[PDB]
């Protein structure tokens, strides 16, 4: 099960990564468009005024526009939507980097399979009743199988560094997306002053021409910086949550001052990062998992499939 | 905008004052593509530009209101719990 | 569908960057389709075929708008260079050879009935309740016969497979196209980016018809149809590296002979022999894939194995 | 659930207090003047809005 | 489907091959119904009714842009070539009497039937874990689909021998795709050098326009030749899958399977010849995959269906 | 469908000619609707409301570009024929009501009824095991066939409506040749229009070259061809409705080839689906003959 393993800021990138790749889809297709920059010859040769015949065809003015977007128009106000492609996919690529990796797949698959079974024994309730026959065997059986998992998983520590390295490139992702998007939202404008030397093809230098869509790419800019400082304040939380606790050591003493054993011990590294996870999730979760750890535990239910 | 000017203006406004001719603005096809981009940009009230967009965006954040607790882990999993050991 | 077991990641990586290069190639051939033109504009002033160069007015170059049509057409056949023309269509050609190089392992029926039998039994022994026992280590009379019958067509699927490789020849065949396609799509695609240029310089000889000779032409999807190239370039070179690596795995180790060392020596059943050919190639992307599921048809193969099952059987 | 409906229904009354009042201003006819007449010639036009 | 077990390597390539022409078609028709346009400039000086072709200006028409549409217009449908202006809506009813020919197999009730009969039943042969029981040399839900399979094998025997409409079906089919392989290779082939970028018009407009001969270009020519070009390779690849379809029909008598093999691999070697129909569709079986016909044939021999009373007997 | 059966070869044939029939209606229809047009050029020089036609240079008309399209449309609305305009409609009418008429026999909630029953029975005795039996030498299963029978003897309602469909479908092809092939001539490359707009253009005969007129032509002759084949199909579906008589159904060469020979003479709209079934494949029928005869009931 990997929703379950998936926190509220993660499934909030997601969404964020979602509207900002239909920002730049929106974008690529105002792209599509054939008519982009509009421009008109400077210093052309009840009051009644008089047109300004700048004595050019409109294959003359053709040229005169494709001129200036190419060689007049900031590259950040043609190719802003392909950029917004580009850092989207990247951002959807390192959501679930943690997730695809083979070792960190198997221990997470290990630990909700042990986990879900775990919620449907019978004897976490019997246990829970205990502290406030068949299934002795098979809660016996599970506690090997969490014995198992803790020899398993606990000697390694690569989940939770491999998070904070996903996060520490969202983080810094974020930081270079706004930096260079507040250099250069200021690109897009209106109103260009163009000025090619195409004196000899049409008889005019210079030109002042609009981009038609240049508000329409502006509204569409500021979406996406808005979109992407809401993403990097989730990970900046993200960041405080994960650095200001330590994810490698897990107390479980909050368990300990309602329920009586104190046998159960202060998991470590990975198991202790994942518990986090499970504790943002859903902490019955962990405070029903708990009682699985101790080994008087093991004892008296031993004791228990020994009576019976 | 399909804009055509005013050949006769007075304090800033259009003047409004044998057979009828037309009359002879003297632009071109792409002074008018122009004059049409500039008015659109700058006379043209921003409700009339943005009209479908904050459409969009208020439906948007409808759905999302309207579908926040089926996403958020905290209350979905109250919620899936809750349907399937009803339904079954 | 059924044979998601058998793509690795690095086929599973080549579908996303053959769909990535696909839709760059639609959205090229788009732009191609809808708005690929030139603006072409005549030089007054000409000299050795070419233009000189030698408040302000325009020129008047007394050219009605179908003139210009057709000496926009006329300079977009002759001058303007081929491969800025046909980008898209030839990316769009080799991306589809691409996936049917990939899917002609699944559409051979020859291929597609092994490993589509293949899977089948692997997927109903992955979820056979016979395997959690046995690893785990009485039986019900329709699971102990679904238990037996699948052992019966495990034996006799492998003696079937065993005989021949062709899944492999074909597998090999594949990455040896893909990689030989991949190097010549790199050298001609290299040579010919730069042929991709904004301004062009047409002479076309239509001085009857218009009363120029030179003209002076901006292609203005040019400059997309440059970077989209250089973005298809750097997906090709992914590619051509992923599908490098794969050619390494073909070689580094023997693909048509596997040993069941990593499971007969940890599991009580060592008498597992050691499988060949294409049941050794499949079984190698299994483990390229997930060693569970290998690991848990291993048990179906050994004759230790069948003992006990015969036993339990007769127990019941 | 409560905090969805009191957003939504807040959102509505702001939604309909600024679209009510906005949507007088879609005109057909549009008087601008922008100030292009060292590239046009005129100062003053009457655009209509299809 | 159910019906991919009975396509052999030809007919999925020939299927690949045509929706591959008809992804051609469709982008021919598109383009012919969006850029099909062509750019006519008059000859200014006309002599013998042609075109002199006899600091620069550029030469005044006096022409509107309604009478260069006009001129466009009457040209394009009067002095261009039939085969430049119907390429695309030829290729594709070209590709889908192709299509129509393939699936006619499976769309005429009589040889739909008996080929949905011969999927089903290969399908419940290959499900029947009695049938590996039987090669690998008893419960009751068992022995109820066996004997129900096996009673279900001779009546289908007994049914399928006596016309053998399915075998000459596909002959007509093959037959009618490579005869019309070679007129579509033979006119296409003749007509494909018509498709030009530059053409004289000569139409009579002078009582509308003013001038008698025109100069035009197609613009959409070159790319007209590339996909004729393209679709005459395909239909090659195509013809020459046809050509080894019929040589595979040709070669042995597909209306006479023999089990010789078959039989003397196993030990029933009591598997009749079979002839006709059915032998044909066995042989497109192992065409498919020999292993369909290797584990169907044991319900054919006489001393199989006796050892299967015998352990009938023994379970009653 | 589930209907896989009952519909034979003239059946799937002519519903295939359908769908080639709308697709290149849709074609057509996007065709006219997209770049549809006419270019109409006037006559400068006049004798008798004519032109005479008494190096070269152009002629100037001194007509602006919406005096061209004012003359274009007026034209195209007052002088193309109504035919050259409408024919893509034309088309994509008659191919929805064919395709109406084929399913109705399968969207009547009675016919659908009396329909799915009997492939729902016919598809499990199909499958029965106790089929093979019978014809080598389920009682429920007996008696739900009699009560069906007994159910399904009483009316011929799907034998009528499928005649009615196929007078329909004959006589719909008979006024679609007669119309197309009468009016398959209007539609010319060009035309003469004389729509007197002298008062807003200057002139008043015009020339007009219609560009989609001749491919508008050929489908049209495609269209016929296709209508051809259909209404030939539906002949020999008439034939085949007045040969033989569908109403009544005889078992004679099952019951004979079989052991038991008390199958009776199936009557009505049972004996028509099973007409169906004799047409789509005999084996279907001859399995269903045995769970009909009481003898081999008496035997169940
Ligand atoms: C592999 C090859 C596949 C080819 C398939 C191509 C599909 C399209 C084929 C049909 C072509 C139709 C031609 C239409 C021409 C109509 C007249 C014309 O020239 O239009 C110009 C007119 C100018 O824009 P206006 O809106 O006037 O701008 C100013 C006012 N805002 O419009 C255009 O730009 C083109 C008109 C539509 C043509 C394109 C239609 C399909 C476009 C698909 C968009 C693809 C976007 C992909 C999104 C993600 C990209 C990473
Ligand atoms: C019953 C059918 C219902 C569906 C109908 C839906 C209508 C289509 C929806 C898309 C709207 C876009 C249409 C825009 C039209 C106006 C634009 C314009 O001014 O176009 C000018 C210009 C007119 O001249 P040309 O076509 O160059 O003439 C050359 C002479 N041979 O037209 C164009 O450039 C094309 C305009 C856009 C066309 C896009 C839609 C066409 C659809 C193609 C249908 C066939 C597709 C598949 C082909 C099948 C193979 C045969
Ligand atoms: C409740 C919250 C209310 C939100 C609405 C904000 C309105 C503020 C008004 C600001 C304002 O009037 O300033 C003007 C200014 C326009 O300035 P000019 O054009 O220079 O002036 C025109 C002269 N009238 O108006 C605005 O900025 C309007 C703001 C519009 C924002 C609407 C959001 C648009 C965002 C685009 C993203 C949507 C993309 C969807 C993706 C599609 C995927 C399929
Ligand atoms: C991250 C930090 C970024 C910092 C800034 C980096 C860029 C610095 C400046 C680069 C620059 O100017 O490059 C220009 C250069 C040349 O073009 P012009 O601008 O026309 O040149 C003439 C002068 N205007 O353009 C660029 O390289 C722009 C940058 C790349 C933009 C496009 C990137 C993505 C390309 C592929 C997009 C594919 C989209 C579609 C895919 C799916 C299809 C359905
Ligand atoms: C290295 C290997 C190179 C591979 C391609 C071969 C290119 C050879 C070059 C031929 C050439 O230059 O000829 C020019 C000639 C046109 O120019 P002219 O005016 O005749 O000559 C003037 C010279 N500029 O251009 C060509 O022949 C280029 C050939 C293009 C080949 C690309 C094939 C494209 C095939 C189309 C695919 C269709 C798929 C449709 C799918 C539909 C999906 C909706
Ligand atoms: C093998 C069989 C070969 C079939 C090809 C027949 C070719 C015969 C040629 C006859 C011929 O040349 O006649 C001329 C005549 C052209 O005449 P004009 O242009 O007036 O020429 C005037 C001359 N100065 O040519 C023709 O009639 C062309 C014949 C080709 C017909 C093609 C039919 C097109 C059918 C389109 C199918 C529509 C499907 C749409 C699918 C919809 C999917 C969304
Ligand atoms: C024999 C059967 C006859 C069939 C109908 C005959 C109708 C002819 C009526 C008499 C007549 O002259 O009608 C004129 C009149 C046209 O007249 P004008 O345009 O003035 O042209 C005058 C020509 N000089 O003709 C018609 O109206 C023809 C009517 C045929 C169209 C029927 C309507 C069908 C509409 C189809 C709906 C399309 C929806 C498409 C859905 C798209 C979904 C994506």
């Amino acid at each position: 099960a990997f929703r379950v393993l998936k926190p509220w800021w993660d499934v909030f990138t997601d969404y964020l990564s979602v509207a900002m790749l239909m920002i730049g889809v929106f974008g690529c297709t105002l792209q599509v468009m054939q008519d982009k920059i509009i421009c008109l010859p400077k210093r052309v040769q009840t009051v009644e005024m008089k047109g300004l015949k700048t004595d050019l065809d409109l294959q003359q003015y053709s040229f005169i526009n494709q001129m200036c977007y190419e060689r007049a128009l900031h590259w950040y106000a043609k190719y802003f939507p392909y950029l917004v492609l580009i850092h989207t996919l990247v951002f959807m690529l390192c959501s679930n980097f943690w997730f695809k990796f083979p070792g960190s797949s198997s221990k997470i698959e290990h630990f909700i399979s042990i986990l879900g079974k775990c919620f449907d024994s019978p004897w976490t309730t019997r246990a829970l009743s205990e502290v406030s026959k068949k299934e002795g065997e098979q809660a016996k059986a599970l506690f090997e199988k969490v014995k198992k998992f803790r020899l398993h998983v606990e000697e390694g520590d690569i989940l939770y560094a491999m998070y904070v390295r996903q996060t520490v490139l969202k983080v810094i992702k974020f930081l270079i997306i706004i930096a260079y998007n507040s250099a250069l939202v200021s690109k897009v404008q209106f109103t260009v002053d163009c000025n090619v030397d195409i004196q000899d093809m049409t008889g005019y230098k210079n030109f002042s021409c609009n981009h038609t869509m240049a508000h329409l790419f502006s509204k569409l800019s500021f979406c996406y910086l808005c979109f992407v400082s809401i993403y990097g304040l989730t990970c900046l939380y993200t960041l405080y949550w994960l650095f200001y606790r330590s994810l490698r050591e897990y107390s479980f003493e909050y368990v300990r001052q309602e329920t009586g054993i104190d046998d159960i011990p202060d998991v470590k590294n990975d198991f202790a990062f994942m518990l986090h996870m499970i504790d943002q999730y859903d902490p019955l979760y962990s405070k029903r998992f708990a009682v699985f750890l101790s080994e008087v535990s093991e004892n008296k239910l031993k004791q228990l499939n020994l009576n019976n | 905008m399909i804009c055509l000017p005013c050949k006769w203006v007075t304090k800033d406004s259009c003047n409004d004052s044998t057979g009828p001719t037309g009359i002879k603005y003297d632009l071109d096809r792409h002074q008018y593509n122009y004059v049409d981009a500039v008015c659109y940009e700058n006379r043209l009230h921003w409700f009339a530009k943005y009209f479908p967009y904050l459409v969009l965006l208020h439906t948007l954040i409808f759905l999302a209101c309207s579908n926040f607790w089926f996403k958020f882990p905290r209350t979905s999993s109250k919620l899936e719990h809750f349907v399937s050991i009803l339904l079954k | 569908p059924a044979y998601r077991i058998l793509k690795p990641w690095w086929d599973v990586f080549t579908d996303y960057i053959s769909i990535v290069m696909l839709m760059i190639a639609v959205f090229g051939g788009t732009l191609q389709v809808t708005q690929d033109k030139m603006i072409c504009l005549p030089c007054k002033w000409v000299t050795k075929d070419s233009c000189n160069d030698s408040g302000p007015t325009g020129i008047k170059y007394d050219l009605d708008r179908h003139q210009y049509n057709y000496v926009d057409a006329v300079c977009y056949e002759n001058r303007l260079h081929w491969f800025a023309k046909y980008f898209p269509y030839l990316v769009l050609l080799h991306t589809l050879i691409f996936l049917a190089c990939s899917n002609f392992w699944f559409k051979f029926p020859r291929t597609s009935s092994k490993l589509e039998h293949f899977v089948s039994i692997l997927l109903k022994c992955f979820d056979s309740p016979w395997t959690t026992r046995a690893l785990s280590e009485v039986l019900d009379k329709k699971e102990g016969e679904q238990a037996k019958a699948l052992f019966e067509k495990v034996k006799k699927f492998r003696t079937h497979v065993e005989e021949g490789d062709i899944v492999y020849r074909l597998y090999m065949r594949q990455t040896i196209i893909k990689v030989i396609k991949f190097a010549l799509i790199i050298c001609y695609t290299v040579y010919y980016v730069h042929n991709i240029k904004f301004d062009v310089d047409c002479t076309v000889d239509i001085e009857s018809l218009t009363g120029y000779r030179t003209y002076r032409c901006a292609h203005p999807l040019a400059t997309l149809f440059k970077i989209l190239a250089s973005f298809y370039i750097s997906l090709v070179i992914f590619y051509g590296l992923i599908c490098m690596y794969t050619l390494w795995w073909m070689l580094r180790r023997s693909l048509k002979k596997y040993s069941f060392e990593s499971i007969r020596e940890e599991s009580s059943y060592s008498d597992i022999p050691d499988v060949k050919n294409d049941f050794a190639f499949m079984l190698h992307l299994i483990d390229q894939y997930d060693p569970l599921y290998s690991k848990r048809f291993a048990v179906f193969l050994s004759e230790v194995s069948e003992n006990k099952l015969r036993q339990l059987n007769l127990n019941n």
